[PDB]
């Protein structure tokens, strides 16, 4: 149906510029205002501005005037937002959301765009299999894990066997220290399919465009 | 401009209880308030527009009320998947502003933390590092003590506690206590032990393993 | 012998309500409330009065005093003051023409609405008409509606595709042809001014009894009506909320000065003509004073008349009245206000008195507008003219119809703006400056204080003296410089005017101005002597 596919995460050095796209689909693109909402980590939603796709009618917020520049293209039904003078405060998630003209609600949003403004080098993650020992008592279920150590920025994805299954996967948030992140993942799966079948965790780092897959071994 | 104030940053409720989040605006708004539901890790989802009207695709358990400045979002039958952070937003005056955000935490019965200790893998011992892990899964509430024991002594340097958010299925928190050490220090000690003190029981749960090729 | 002394007015109240009739118009109704609520709200009253006291009032009273004292036209009075500036009298004659091309077409719209308002079900309520598109979405229809960028309201559809038919023109480039309905409306207008001007000051002065008093009645009905509407305090809040920070902007003062000037309209020759037909013994200080204070307060209450209905309209919609009051111009009254009064009981009544009120507002002002020019030409070419008044009056009226034929087109509205912004404002400001400087500096403000001292019996205060010598020509100079420095890009109905419009505008702004430096060249070029000799005999008026 109505889909707003935004662009991927961006790691940009402070002081530079960055442009974010927003592919709209599933409705008459010229029939709705295209908005941009900023969401800082742990903060509330912040309205950046809107744009009329017909003529590029940008209506900004006084707080973002000269900070963001909204553009639009009808030939591909895609709205863009460009940001200059990047600081640590801009390291936030940005959404592009559709809205009618009245009443002005935000019915459909995008998945978000993680922006990290830091001069820290893109560090690839170290994937180490967190496997149970060989002396443990195998009960009705075994808990497994995979450790992701030392990466930047927070763009990372830990999957388990192409997403099948994952009805008991506990993913622990990443922690930042000395400019590098570190997280861990776990999965509770019964003992009647291990170690008979194959269980493998896949760690993907989009900012460094790397993907290391490690299989758990007791 | 308009200042939307949500005085209560957190609200505790249970599955099936009647919950209601408040929203205070700067001036008179008539009936121009929209309520959004942002689930952890998802985009904000529109639920209510113009104070009381529900948006399409929203279950009957979500309602809205209020007329003037103060507005209220009501859920009659809270489900495990209704766990989210709710925002209120005005839609009359330029610019459009939002509320501070009210996280709805679900209250349930106590649950015993399942503690599992993990020895450093061979790929990490190969790299020259060794991290002993201690997972604490499915417990309630969030308040829980985690104590480390390298060889019986409470280890405190290099310990990181990571609490996940509440669950959307059984409403059970889960945390990870990580004890990261070097390889040289790992091959000079054997049986690692991590214990957890929770309110479910007075005696902390003690877990141990051996370094000598398990 | 023969004519000799000029005629005299029929009563004091006729000329009081007559100059009030010139002063009060459409702009008083909607222009001032918009510019007021936009520039700092109620705080705008603080500079507006200053720009009144220091700027509008002195020019108003000076013009009026000269008019009643010298009893001459706009062209013949310069013969007896500063002959080289006689071209001023000509310039106004051209300026007025440009104004009469668009000012009455607006009254034609209000007239087309008025005759279209006699039906039990008003046309701009439903969408099942012969002019509505598929975008037309209206009320008494399913609730929950969520407006679209392409959607359009039945009032906007009616004003756009019917009374204007502006969708049938692409802009200034292609605007033809002519809408015969507005031609018949404006023809009826030129008729109703024809039977109110053709005889002279007696008929204008008698029609003014109705054309200047009824707007207060209609504004009173819509005032007490708009006040009883639910949630009307929003428009009043947005209308009078003080935002003193906007007063720090050097623009706002400029807006206030331009507003009070173009709402008192001194130095246009209309006050000269209206003042000429009065008693020499008759006081005029109180006259000018009260008349202005009426135009200003009338604007102040008109603000409520508009923003109460706009407040109710912002309550039925969703507030922040500024959004429902974004567009200033013909759309604030013909669309928003009409659509607002459509949802009220006995809507035929309020509609009839509203658009009838619009025509009633324009009528008196255009009476006076023509009155000044007619007096000027009759006094400048006597005996060669005055053979009949209906001849010259008929000529100028049919001339105004042919002048409005460019405005009766589909894109006529476009032209209306081009003529409303570019042509009148700079030139009128200029001629007011040159006129004020010529009466205060050339003729000498001392001899002027002697003329008023012979007029009212007492010399005008040192306040009026310093206002005429310095404060008033600086008041006009301010708006002149600020205008020339930042001419405005203008847009109407989702259509930005071409870059070259200003060029066209400047032509229409200067094609009327060419007469005064060329007349100074004609005077100084026609009488031989030396440059110092001929300009000294050309700056001093007739001795006998
Ligand atoms: I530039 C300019 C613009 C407006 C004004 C006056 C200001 C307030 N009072 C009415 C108005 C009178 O303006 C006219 C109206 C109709 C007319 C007319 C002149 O000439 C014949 O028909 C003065 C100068």
């Amino acid at each position: 149906e109505v889909q707003l596919q935004q662009s991927g995460p961006e790691l940009v050095k402070p002081g530079a510029s960055v442009k974010i796209s927003c592919k709209a689909s599933g409705y008459t693109f010229t029939d709705y205002y295209m908005n941009w909402v900023k969401q800082s980590h742990g903060k509330s939603l912040e309205w950046i501005g809107n744009i009329n796709p017909n003529n590029g009618g940008t209506s900004y917020n006084q707080k973002f005037k000269g900070k963001a520049t909204l553009t639009v293209d009808k030939s591909s039904t895609t709205a863009y937002m460009e940001l200059r003078s990047l600081t640590s405060e801009d390291s936030a998630v940005y959404y592009c959301t559709r809205s009618p003209v009245r009443p002005y609600y935000f019915d459909y949003w995008g998945q978000g765009t993680t922006l990290t403004v830091s001069s820290a080098k893109t560090t690839p993650p170290s994937v180490y299999p967190l496997a149970p020992g060989c002396g443990d008592t195998t009960g009705s279920s075994v808990t497994l894990g995979c450790l992701v150590k030392g990466y930047f920025p927070e763009s990372v994805t830990v999957t388990w066997n192409s997403g099948s299954l994952s009805s008991s996967v506990h993913t622990f948030p990443a922690l930042l220290q000395s400019g590098l992140y570190t997280m861990s993942s776990s999965v509770t799966v019964p003992s009647s399919t291990w170690p008979s079948q194959t269980v493998t965790c896949s760690v993907a780092h989009p900012a460094s465009s790397t993907t290391v897959d490690k299989k758990l071994e007791p | 401009d308009i200042v939307m104030t949500q005085s209560h940053k957190f609200m505790s409720t249970s599955v099936g209880d009647r919950v209601s989040i408040t929203c205070k605006a700067s001036q008179d708004v008539s009936t121009a308030v929209a309520w959004y539901q942002q689930k952890p890790g998802q985009s904000p989802k529109l639920l209510i527009y113009s104070a009381s009207y529900r948006y399409t695709g929203v279950p009957d358990r979500f309602t809205g009320s209020g007329s003037g400045t103060d507005f209220t979002f009501t859920i009659s039958s809270v489900q495990a998947e209704d766990l989210a952070v709710y925002y209120c937003q005005q839609h009359y005056s330029i610019p459009r502003t939002f509320g501070g955000g009210t996280k709805l935490e679900i209250k349930r019965a106590d649950a015993a933390p399942t503690v599992s200790i993990f020895p450093p893998s061979s790929e990490q011992l190969t790299s020259g590092g060794a991290s002993v892990v201690c997972f604490l899964n499915n417990f309630y509430p969030k308040d829980i003590n985690v104590k480390w024991k390298i060889d019986g002594s409470e280890r405190q340097n290099g310990v990181l506690n990571s609490w996940t958010d509440q669950d959307s299925k059984d409403s059970t928190y889960s945390m990870s206590s990580t004890l990261t050490l070097t390889k040289d220090e790992y091959e000079r000690h054997n049986s690692y032990t991590c214990e957890a003190t929770h309110k479910t029981s007075t005696s902390p749960i003690v877990k141990s393993f051996n370094r000598n090729e398990c | 012998g023969s004519q000799g002394e000029r005629e005299t007015w029929g009563k004091k109240v006729d000329f009081l309500l007559s100059v009030i009739g010139y002063a009060v118009d459409l702009g008083n109704v909607w222009r001032f409330p918009y510019i007021c609520a936009q520039n700092g709200g109620g705080a705008f009253l603080l500079p507006y009065t200053i720009m009144a006291i220091f700027g509008g009032i002195p020019l108003f009273y000076m013009e009026l005093a000269l008019g009643q004292y010298h009893r001459n036209g706009c062209i013949s009075i310069w013969r007896k003051i500063c002959p080289i500036f006689k071209g001023i009298g000509y310039a106004i004659c051209i300026i007025a023409f440009y104004i009469a091309s668009y000012y009455n077409t607006i009254m034609a719209w209000a007239l087309y609405y008025l005759i279209s308002s006699f039906t039990d079900q008003l046309p701009w309520t439903s969408c099942k008409n012969s002019w509505n598109t598929g975008n037309c979405t209206n009320y008494f229809s399913e609730d929950n509606i969520t407006w679209t960028l392409h959607s359009t309201s039945p009032a906007e559809e009616f004003y756009t595709r019917h009374v204007l038919q502006i969708h049938r023109s692409k802009g200034l480039q292609d605007l033809g042809g002519i809408s015969w309905q507005l031609a018949l409306c404006i023809m009826l207008i030129f008729t109703v001014i024809y039977f109110s001007i053709w005889k002279g000051v007696k008929t204008s002065g008698k029609v003014v009894w109705v054309t200047a008093t009824f707007p207060y009645i209609a504004l009173s009905v819509l005032l007490v009506r708009g006040a009883t509407l639910p949630g009307a305090w929003r428009g009043v809040l947005f209308y009078l909320k003080p935002n003193w920070q906007k007063l720090l902007e050097t623009g706002v003062w400029i807006d206030a000065a331009a507003q009070i000037f173009f709402s008192l309209g001194p130095g246009f020759g209309v006050l000269l003509a209206f003042a000429s037909y009065n008693k020499f013994n008759n006081n005029c200080y109180q006259d000018a004073l009260v008349t202005s204070v009426v135009n200003c307060m009338t604007s102040f209450v008109s603000g409520f008349v508009i923003f109460t209905v706009l407040g109710y309209m912002a309550e039925m919609r969703n507030e922040d009245v500024s959004e429902v009051a974004k567009d200033a111009g013909p759309s604030l009254l013909f669309i928003t206000y009409a659509e607002a009064i459509a949802n009220m009981p006995a809507s035929t009544f309020f509609a009839i008195i509203f658009f009838l009120m619009l025509i009633t507002l324009g009528l008196d002002s255009t009476f006076a507008g023509l009155e000044g020019v007619i007096t000027a030409v009759l006094d400048e070419f006597p005996h060669v003219w005055a053979k009949r008044r209906e001849r010259f009056v008929l000529a100028v009226v049919i001339t105004c119809f042919f002048g409005s034929l460019v405005t009766l087109t589909f894109g006529g509205a476009y032209v209306v703006k081009l003529l409303e912004e570019y042509a009148t404002g700079p030139a009128v400001l200029t001629v007011a400056l040159i006129e004020a400087v010529a009466v205060s500096w050339f003729y000498g403000i001392t001899q002027f204080c002697r003329d008023v001292k012979e007029m009212l019996g007492f010399s005008p205060g040192w306040f009026w003296r310093i206002c005429w010598v310095a404060i008033s020509p600086l008041f006009l100079l301010f708006i002149i410089a600020s205008f020339l420095m930042s001419p405005p890009q203008l847009r109407l109905f989702q259509y930005n005017y071409p870059y070259w419009s200003i060029i066209l505008g400047y032509a229409i702004g200067t094609s009327s101005f060419i007469c005064i430096p060329t007349y100074i060249a004609y005077r100084l070029i026609i009488t031989p002597g030396t440059f110092k000799e001929r300009i000294i005999k050309s700056i001093t008026p007739e001795t006998p």
